[PDB]
């Protein structure tokens, strides 16, 4: 469904459009009114099109016969570049329909609990359509641009192996034939390593002022992965990964060959969401209710780096999870240091539970008192 | 039950009263070996009254049996002397005190 | 094993340089309960014998002196550091003789600053409370948690500056491995805790007159060792030197401002005295010519700043003069002004000899021969030059804190600064149970002290209102009204601030200023009693009469906004006791509306442009009005009541207040038509000679019909016989809303007064 | 009320002061320092690459006032949401012009 | 100071008032090479961060209301609180305009830019090339030089069946008059130097 909003979205990738014209040749070229073209969404990977009865819906790329979707600008109510006319922002192009000859306007109906509640609005294209479209453009191609399409692709490549992940969730193997559609083992390395290096934290020898140009562009485009779901989803492949337990000899059940890749792609999920966490503050509000599910394991022989990083960038930004801590959660990180040794690591973390920026908590500051310190072992 | 074992011995005859200060330059040390206190090491020594109730219960009945000059060791019960909850920070809970008290002067 | 030897390891001492920033970090600002159980876990003693130590690995036992600075200290430094900024000065024998050093003979009247600090200062400041260590007492279960650990300040004030005498002289003698490891730690962690001991002045005439002599050549010999401000040093010790220099700056200042008392004290005094004997002069003696007795005004006439006003403009003034006094007493006026506008800056028209000059002669040259980098450290001396330089700009910045108080009082403000204090302290902790119930003890002991009652203009100098109010915003911090966390509190403290409102105009006004940020956080966490944000917000004007006509509209537009949420709500938080909750919630509009009743009218039936915009606002949301009537289905005017009235004796309807239902809508409806009574346009001195107010009449008499209106002033519940009533249906005391609703607007006329 | 406004001989010693301070803020508020303003930016800035200096090879060392402004700039560039007081900024935004 | 205007979006603090105060003694007279430096620095960093702050800071700017000029009219009717060393505020202007001492300052800002007849910031303000959105400050000030007038025309009213303007009818409507004044100035300054 298709939808209108004020000053929200408009710093977002959802409101994103690209527009494809139907030649092969110069689809480039210069944009002139009454000329056919097609219209796509960019992080959903999908066309606009009313086919029959559904209305102005957004259709896949694979039901876009050059007829449901049909669309060209009209002015109101070549074999090269072409003559240069549709301006920036004052334009004032007006969309329409080719096939059904409509036009596009928003059908606005509001019930008391909408006027009041959800601030969207339907658009339909009528027969007559209102007199307020008035539909200027305006450019966004930039850095963020190249960050879109890397959404479609990746989301695109996760839910499949998941779903693929999913399918012997309880099946120990007829030893032999292994399973049936293989899994992809290549491509997701390849692919998480490059989001490690795209979100690598700024650089220390660099100056201030360049520091800190790209410290705004960091801050935005970890905001832009989380609109997107992506956090939900490196949260699901942990939950399915996590089941297999002990080695790679109980995950045997899944394609011995694929048994050895294992340590792998279970570390590197986690230091990649610690960057989509580091430095960023609203992100970190997100793990309040998720604060029990990471601090649950502290303990597989191989999440020791990735366990106690992600744990600390969260304490060290958003005060409200600290406050969600009663009475087992610091005797647990207490166990830590009793079966993994004397690591600086957790005890420059136990300092984080202590005063926050500026404020002091007193809720807790008794509690690794009282554990962690009478007993002079 | 207060065992009061002797380190040095002392005068013999005056033994305190109610109502009547003691100066007791104590060490206090736990069961395991590891101390907890000791008013030595600020130099300045500890002084309560007797029978108002300053001090816990294993020390003063510990004090009332000794003599003046005299420093002895007691073995404090857990029942007697923070049993449940103890002292936070200090003392774990359920562990038994040791003391070696030593009364300075003033009975 | 030994520590020396933790040199040598590189890893268990960065396990174990870790582990004493835990203690540095578990006695977190201020938690005098734990602070002590560390007491038994590190020392008493090894800490005292860390000092004169010297074999030191660096990030190790360099590092004590920043726990001994946290188990000791910082319980009062954090509290005193506040107290430096008011200046209270009492009337004392002591106050009556302060001077430019006045053992100055001829030269040292122009010359001879004297020492900065030494002593005489007479300012009210609380003293340290502290307790010594001691586990074999008896099981308590009074002072916060505990009142403080001690320390014997004796031998640390005598050992610190011995041991800084050595750094003097072995930094000329120069080496190859010094104290610590690097110069920096053999200087920055031992200075520091100097500072820090200085702010408590522990030190005392004798012990800064050799801190002073660091510095010998320049402010030392007021009648080799090479000074500390002589030799380069690292970029993080002449950090710690911006922090020394600047507690000088304001002990000067403090200083400036005893003697501006001390001349306040004497010149006041003959004013007095020789202004009665102006009296007498031209009192009833008198003698003639009449228009005298207009020219002698001011002295019975005007209020009595006024009068100060006239006595002083022409004592400090240039070249005329007006009403003036005998040139006896305007002399030392253009003396001392002169003599203070010669000591700051003034140049009234080589080796420092001066303050001013060393401080600024030293800092450019700190400049000029390094790049500074640590931003940090270069917002500190920018800070102090600006000082130097513009002197008169800190006093103007600083008598506005200032104040003077009478012997016989100090006792009773004493009690009331020490308390005060409790109250900072809480800001920065978050709130817990027990934090929760020392304040309101904490205020509930402010509110009996005999002082605030008599100056209030102490305590918008101290300003406790403005930090009380940040404890309300913290707590009332939250989502939605799930987030209603420690209550008992709001309305523990939200009372003392009406009654702060109700004891001076200037207090009005004061707190006035807040009225947007109030109600941006009022109109949410509903439903306790006693008191509520909105209650103060009323309170903060109800009789000035002029704070009425500063109104914003803006103001008046949102708390409408707000009415028209309680028209269309439910109240879950009512609806949580499983009550009915049919269309809307009267118990939330009932609190708006009596808001809207004390920005109508001030005194008697007055100010109407607020009023005028009132009606023209509420009329554009017609949802504001109950819609029980003024809507489309029906209205009900003797109905609605009616309706109220039978479902007032029907306990299974209800909701099966803390009372009924019935009188809530009682509440509303009577409480509106009360509103719409004195939002009335004025009084006939206006409405019998123009046409604007016409109009309003016209409006509001169209709403409420007068044939329903005179019958609802009828059926009276009954009388106790035999019995009383309850006061949970729609009673009759509260139908007096009615009367003046007809009193104001259609008013008798012809003789249906009969009827 | 202009009848029973008492006189001024009637105050206590105390209360009588606190007016006085209040009111005499007519001999500070009109009087003008100037002073720091010309003599500012002279012994400052200007002058300040003194004979301290002993070579040089392509650049200068930055004079006292460069370290100044380039520190406005430095906390300007600060990645914030609104910027606060510091009224310092103040004091010398004003000598400046 | 360009750095620091941009930082602050659009609140009317005392933080652009002392920063607007200091930009107008750098660039007094023409100071031709003052303004080459900034306009070198605009080119070069390509980021908005600014237009956005004039655009929206000229339209917080006051006019003269006329509603808040009855709550003077019997404000002042009072002269003294009972006993309070009277009314302490005095003058208390902070309502008809309380901006005029910062208003005027900003316009002023914009006239010595475009002084001695440059013709680059005469064309840039005009359209920003690059970048990614223009904002034209040029047809952004004609409208508040119509609200203005608005508001004049709207004062006449008030006093077109009086005979004798009062005191305070005069010192309120000179202080409009004089902004007016200024405003003017600037839009020649964009014109002159065709």
């Amino acid at each position: 469904l298709v939808y209108y909003e004020g000053g929200a979205v408009c710093t977002h990738a959802r409101s994103l459009w690209r527009l494809e014209p139907l030649r092969i040749s110069w689809s480039g070229s210069h944009l002139r009114w009454g000329q056919p073209l097609r219209i796509r969404h960019v992080t959903t990977g999908r066309y606009l099109a009313l086919t029959e009865d559904q209305g102005l819906v957004v259709v896949d790329a694979c039901k876009a016969h050059t007829k449901a979707t049909s669309f060209c600008f009209r002015v109101s109510k070549v074999e090269g570049m072409g003559p240069p006319e549709i301006k920036y922002g004052e334009s004032l192009c007006f969309v329409q329909h080719v096939a059904s000859g409509l036009w596009l306007t928003y059908a606005a109906p509001d019930p008391k609990a909408l006027r009041l509640g959800v601030l969207k609005k339907k658009a339909i294209l009528h027969q007559e359509g209102h007199m307020d479209d008035a539909l200027f453009l305006t450019r966004c191609q930039q850095e963020e641009s190249q960050a879109a399409r890397m959404i479609h692709s990746t989301a695109g490549l996760y839910n499949q192996f998941i779903k693929g992940l999913d399918s012997f969730s309880g099946k120990p193997r007829g030893s032999g034939p292994p399973a049936g559609p293989a899994l992809p083992i290549e491509a997701v390395i390849l692919s998480l390593q490059d989001l490690i290096g795209y979100f690598e934290p700024p650089s220390e020898e660099l100056q201030h002022e360049e520091k800190q140009s790209k410290l705004r562009s960091l801050r935005n485009r970890q905001s832009l992965f989380q609109e997107e779901g992506m956090l939900s989803l490196v949260l699901n492949c942990i939950d399915r990964l996590n089941v297999y337990t002990t080695a790679a000899h109980f995950a045997e059940y899944a394609g011995e060959e694929a048994a050895e890749s294992w340590k792998e792609i279970v570390n590197l999920l986690y230091e990649l969401l610690a960057s989509l966490i580091r430095g960023n503050r609203a992100n970190c509000a997100l793990f309040s209710t998720n604060l029990d599910w990471v601090v649950s394991k502290l303990d597989r022989l191989e999440a020791s780096s990735g366990i106690l990083e992600v744990l600390y960038c969260v304490l060290i930004e958003s005060p409200e999870v600290l406050n969600i801590i009663q009475e087992n959660h610091i005797k647990s990180i207490i166990s830590l240091l009793d079966k993994h040794g004397r690591n600086h690591k957790v005890l420059d973390v136990l300092c984080s539970l202590c005063v926050c920026n500026g404020v002091a908590v007193r809720s807790n500051q008794d509690l690794i008192t009282e554990n962690l310190l009478p007993g002079r072992e | 039950g207060v065992e009061i074992e002797t380190i040095s011995p002392g005068d013999g005859r005056t033994f305190p009263k109610k109502g009547q200060t003691c100066v007791v330059h104590y060490t206090g040390m736990l069961q395991n070996g590891k101390k907890f206190d000791s008013s030595r090491d600020r130099n300045k020594p500890f002084k309560f009254r007797i029978g108002k109730q300053e001090v816990i219960k294993g020390f003063e009945e510990g004090a009332a049996q000794m003599s003046l000059g005299q420093r002895a060791k007691l073995t404090c019960t857990p029942d007697v002397a923070y049993g449940a909850t103890g002292h936070p920070g200090v003392i774990p809970p359920n562990a038994t005190l040791i003391f070696d008290v030593e009364l300075l002067n003033l009975e | 094993m030994d520590i020396l030897e933790l040199s040598e390891r590189l890893d268990l001492q960065r396990f174990h340089s870790h582990t004493l920033r835990l203690y540095r970090a578990v006695c977190a600002l201020g938690n005098n309960r734990v602070a002590h159980a560390l007491c038994s876990h590190v020392d008493q003693a090894q800490l005292l014998h860390a000092l004169e130590d010297a074999h030191l690995p660096g990030p190790l036992r360099a590092g004590y002196y920043d726990l001994l600075i946290s188990i000791h200290l910082e319980s009062a430094c954090r509290s005193r550091r506040s107290m430096l900024s008011e200046y209270i000065v009492p009337l004392t024998p002591e106050t009556r003789a302060i001077t430019l050093f006045p053992p100055g003979r001829k030269g040292g009247n122009a010359r001879r600053h004297g020492l900065p600090g030494v002593g005489v200062t007479t300012s009210l400041r609380p003293p340290h409370h502290f307790s010594p260590p001691c586990f074999v007492a008896a099981l308590p279960a009074e002072a916060p948690a505990r009142l403080s650990p001690a320390i014997p300040l004796e031998a640390l004030r005598d050992k610190a500056l011995r041991m800084l005498g050595e750094a003097v002289r072995d930094g000329g003698q120069h080496a190859r491995d010094p104290v610590g490891g690097s110069v920096e730690f053999q200087f920055v962690p031992v200075l520091k805790l100097v500072s820090t001991l200085l702010v408590m002045g522990i030190f005392g005439d004798e012990d800064v007159k050799q801190i002073l002599k660091m510095i010998e050549p320049e402010v030392f010999t007021e009648e080799l060792e090479e000074g500390l401000l002589q030799m380069k040093l690292p970029e993080s010790v002449k950090l710690q030197m911006c922090n020394l220099l600047e507690y000088f700056c304001d002990q000067e200042l403090q200083h400036r401002v005893e003697s501006l008392a001390a001349f306040a004290e004497r010149y006041v005094d003959k004013l007095q005295a020789n202004q009665r004997s102006r009296y007498a002069l031209l009192m009833r003696a008198f003698t003639m010519s009449a228009a005298e007795t207009a020219r002698r005004t001011r002295e019975f006439r005007s209020p009595p700043q006024e009068q100060i006003n006239m006595l002083l403009h022409f004592k400090d003034e240039a070249d005329e003069e007006d009403c003036p006094l005998p040139e006896d007493i305007r002399q030392d006026l253009q003396d001392f002004h002169q003599d203070l506008l010669a000591h700051c800056g003034i140049q009234l028209e080589k080796k420092p000899q001066s303050l001013q000059e060393l401080v600024s002669h030293m800092v450019v040259r700190w400049a000029q021969e390094d790049y500074v980098q640590s931003p940090e450290l270069v917002r500190a001396m920018f800070s102090l030059l600006h000082r130097q330089y513009d002197g008169l700009g800190e006093l103007l910045r600083a008598l506005p804190r200032a104040y003077t108080i009478s012997p016989s009082s100090v006792e009773d403000t004493m009690s009331l600064l020490e308390c005060l204090g409790q109250i900072r302290s809480l800001l920065i902790v978050q709130m817990g149970p027990q934090e929760e119930n020392l304040m309101i003890q904490s205020i509930g002991n402010i509110m009996n002290n005999k002082v605030f009652y008599q100056h209030p203009n102490l305590m918008r100098a101290l300003g406790m209102h403005e930090t009380v109010m940040e404890v309300m915003v913290n707590v009332l911090g939250g989502g939605e009204t799930k987030e209603i966390r420690f209550p008992k509190m709001v309305t523990s403290c939200c009372r003392f601030l009406c009654y702060f409102c109700r004891i001076s105009r200037q207090n009005q006004r004061s707190m006035f200023d807040h009225l947007s940020y109030l109600l941006e956080n009022s109109g949410i966490g509903l439903g306790m009693q006693g008191s509520t944000p909105l209650d103060v917000a009323a309170a903060s004007v109800i009789d000035n009469n002029e704070l009425a006509l500063a109104l914003q509209e803006q103001d008046l537009e949102k708390v409408v906004s707000y009415l028209a949420g309680c028209g269309l709500q439910s109240c879950p938080m009512l609806l949580a006791k499983g009550y009915p909750d049919i269309g809307w919630n009267p118990c939330g509009g009932e609190r708006y509306l009596d808001f809207l009743r004390f920005a109508v009218f001030v005194n008697g039936e007055s100010v109407e442009e607020n009023a005028n915009v009132v009606v023209r606002l509420l009329i554009r949301k017609p949802e504001c009005f109950g819609p029980a009537l003024r809507g489309e289905g029906g209205s009900g005017l003797l109905a609605a009541i009616e309706e109220a009235i039978r479902i007032s004796e029907d306990p299974a309807r209800d909701g099966p207040n803390r009372v009924h239902l019935g009188h809530a809508i009682m509440s509303f409806y009577a409480a509106l038509i009360d509103l719409l009574g004195r939002c009335a346009p004025e009084m006939h001195l206006i409405q019998a000679g123009k046409g604007e107010a016409l109009r309003i009449r016209a409006i509001l008499r169209s709403l409420v019909p007068l044939d329903d209106l005179v019958g609802i002033i009828s059926l009276p519940l009954q009388i106790p016989t035999l019995q009383p009533k309850m006061s949970a249906s729609f009673v009759p005391d509260h139908k007096a809303s009615m009367v003046l609703f007809l009193d104001r607007v259609y008013g008798i006329e012809n003789q249906d007064f009969l009827l | 009320a202009c009848f029973r406004m008492t006189p001024l001989y009637n105050l206590p010693t105390h209360r009588a002061c606190n007016m006085f301070l209040e009111s005499y803020k007519a001999a500070w508020i009109l009087t003008e320092d100037h002073s720091f303003e010309d003599r500012m930016i002279d012994d400052l800035s200007k002058a300040g690459e003194q004979e301290e200096e002993e070579e040089e090879v392509e650049e200068k060392k930055p004079d006292p006032l460069h370290q100044l402004v380039l520190h406005f700039s430095r906390t300007a560039l600060t990645e914030k949401s609104k910027l606060d007081e510091d009224y310092l900024y103040m004091a010398y935004a004003d000598i400046m012009a | 100071v360009l750095q620091m205007i941009s930082a602050c979006k659009g609140e009317t603090g005392a933080m652009v008032s002392s920063t607007l105060k200091l930009g107008i003694s750098i660039l007094n007279g023409g100071n031709a090479e003052v303004q080459q430096k900034m306009l070198d620095y605009l080119k070069d960093k390509k980021e908005v961060g600014f237009f956005q702050s004039i655009q929206a800071l000229m339209q917080t700017c006051s006019v003269l209301d006329l509603n808040a000029f009855e709550r003077q009219n019997k404000a002042e009717g009072l002269g003294m609180v009972n006993e309070d060393g009277t009314v302490i505020n005095r003058q208390n202007g902070e309502k008809v305009m309380a901006d005029d001492e910062f208003t005027q300052d900003l316009f002023r800002f914009l006239q010595l830019l475009c002084e001695g007849h440059n013709n680059d910031f005469q064309n840039y303000l005009r359209t920003q090339t690059g970048n990614t959105t223009t904002i034209n400050i040029i047809i952004c000030t004609v409208d508040y030089l119509l609200r203005l007038q608005e508001s004049i025309s709207d004062f006449y009213w008030y006093y077109s069946g009086k005979d004798v303007i009062e005191e305070q009818g005069k010192r309120n409507f000179s202080k409009a008059m004089s902004v007016a004044k200024q405003v003017f100035n600037s839009l020649t300054e964009y014109i002159q130097g065709p």
